[PDB]
């Protein structure tokens, strides 16, 4: 197989440092111009650093002097040592073999802030007094008060009518809801929303009624 | 730097027909070896970027031949034949001819379909939430089309515009519709001194605003 895997991301205080790493199967880093790129909220990729096969390093002004890209040719590992981190550095960082047919990993999240990692509060959203109790019912789970943003809502895994809305920041904490739809002829069969928040190593399962 | 330019949007495309996404570079991407170093990738909501085409005309792994790219060294066109609902997302062109790596701003692919009214479902604060002092009322306006819509809140007949938060999804990869949620957040105290909350949704399809209250 051929794949790149970034790791090392997480929460960091402004002015702090962090070291990202990248390993791969099927790609020999020493032979290429290897790079690091990052994806911020804007969702438009930004080049962070590159290192040629010759070992020459390249950096944009945005990180010049604070970031250092390096490679361990023997163990086949790519690194990105970050320092004097700024809030503007918050993003999803990708490791990439850009030449020819580009390859990149799933990315690793780096969050720079003083804020605290808070677990999510999950509240069930089901029909109560006087509702459209019939064919096709809209159920849901409200998730609020968490941080960082990365959170995943899964419905019995077999969810095809799910609608997970973009999380919104509120007073420093994120909030989002997820709705699901199923025919009333199967409502009394157990509908559960599983909220996962790796940031706080928390997973909350709420069974609607 | 080699600047890559694409329009932010393209006209809505009918399912089953072809879509064309343009892109241009400030410098030819045609290398001396005869290869043109242009690649295209796709970004769908909640997914990592996916390579579609590289070296101008080579399909990446798992990419159906409905996708193709053509053009010169500075002007290119990504073509998607027989557009499918799952094709919605943002298409990016980029160059890997030289450093520094540069990328286009991305072009969002819009799918045109038949109008649809929003399925509205409202929910009162949960008991578990009230026991903590909080009080947020939620209502979903799901699977509607077009994406243009507007929700209004009414507490005891009065309009409560303050304290409301709205969140919209991207075009659905399956049904090509849009969805959104409206959440009026307040203290359990403010919530108690009232009763009868209204989630009003006025679309442009019908003249009968679908309103739900409790
Ligand atoms: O020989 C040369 O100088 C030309 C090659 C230069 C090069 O590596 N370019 C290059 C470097 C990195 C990328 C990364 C692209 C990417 C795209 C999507 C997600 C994550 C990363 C894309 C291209």
């Amino acid at each position: 197989e051929v794949k790149l895997l970034e790791s090392g991301g997480g929460l960091v205080k402004p002015g702090g440092s962090l070291k990202l790493s990248c390993t791969a199967s099927g790609i020999t880093f020493s032979r290429y111009i290897m790079s690091w790129v990052r994806q911020i909220p804007e969702k438009r990729l930004e080049w962070v650093a590159s290192i040629s096969s010759g070992g020459i390093t390249y950096y944009p002004d945005s990180v010049a002097g604070r970031f250092t890209i390096s490679r361990d040719n023997v163990r086949n590992i790519l690194y990105l040592q970050m320092s004097s981190l700024r809030s503007e550095d918050t993003a999803l960082y990708y490791c990439a073999r850009g030449q020819g047919r580009p390859y990149w990993g799933q990315g690793t999240l780096v969050t720079v802030s003083s804020a605290k990692t808070t677990p999510p509060s999950v509240y069930p959203a089901a029909p109560g007094c006087g509702d459209t109790t019939g064919s096709s019912v809209t159920l849901g789970c409200l998730v609020k008060g968490y941080f960082p943003e990365p959170v995943t809502v899964t419905w019995n895994s077999g969810g095809s009518s799910v609608h997970t809305f973009p999380a919104l920041l509120q007073s420093g904490l994120y909030t989002m809801s997820s709705s699901v739809t199923v025919p009333s002829s199967t409502w009394p069969s157990t509908v559960t929303c599983s909220v996962a928040h790796p940031a706080s190593s928390t997973t909350v399962d709420k069974k609607l009624e | 730097d080699i600047v890559m330019t694409q329009a932010a949007f393209s006209n809505p495309v009918t399912l089953g027909t072809s879509a064309s996404i343009s892109c241009r570079s400030t410098k030819s991407l045609l290398h001396s070896n005869g290869i043109t170093y242009l690649y295209w990738y796709l970004q769908k909501p909640g997914q990592s970027p996916q390579l579609l085409i590289y070296q101008m005309s080579n399909l990446a792994s798992g990419v159906p031949n409905r996708f193709s790219s053509s053009g010169s060294g500075t002007d290119f066109t990504l073509r998607i034949s027989r557009v499918e609902a799952e094709d919605v997302g943002v298409y990016y062109c980029a160059q890997n001819l030289e450093l520094p790596p540069t990328f286009g701003g991305g072009t969002k692919l819009e799918i045109k379909r038949a109008d649809a009214a929003p399925t509205v479902s409202i929910f009162p604060p949960s008991s578990e939430q009230l026991t903590s002092g909080g009080a947020s009322v939620v209502c979903f306006l799901n699977n509607f089309y077009p994406k243009d819509i507007n929700v209004k809140w009414k507490i005891d007949g009065s309009e409560r515009q303050n304290g409301v938060l709205n969140s919209w999804t991207d075009q659905d990869s399956k049904d090509s519709t849009y969805s959104m949620s409206s959440t009026l957040t307040l203290t359990k105290d403010e919530y108690e001194r009232h009763n009868g909350y209204t989630c009003e949704a006025t679309h442009k399809t019908s003249t009968s605003p679908i309103v739900k209250s409790f």
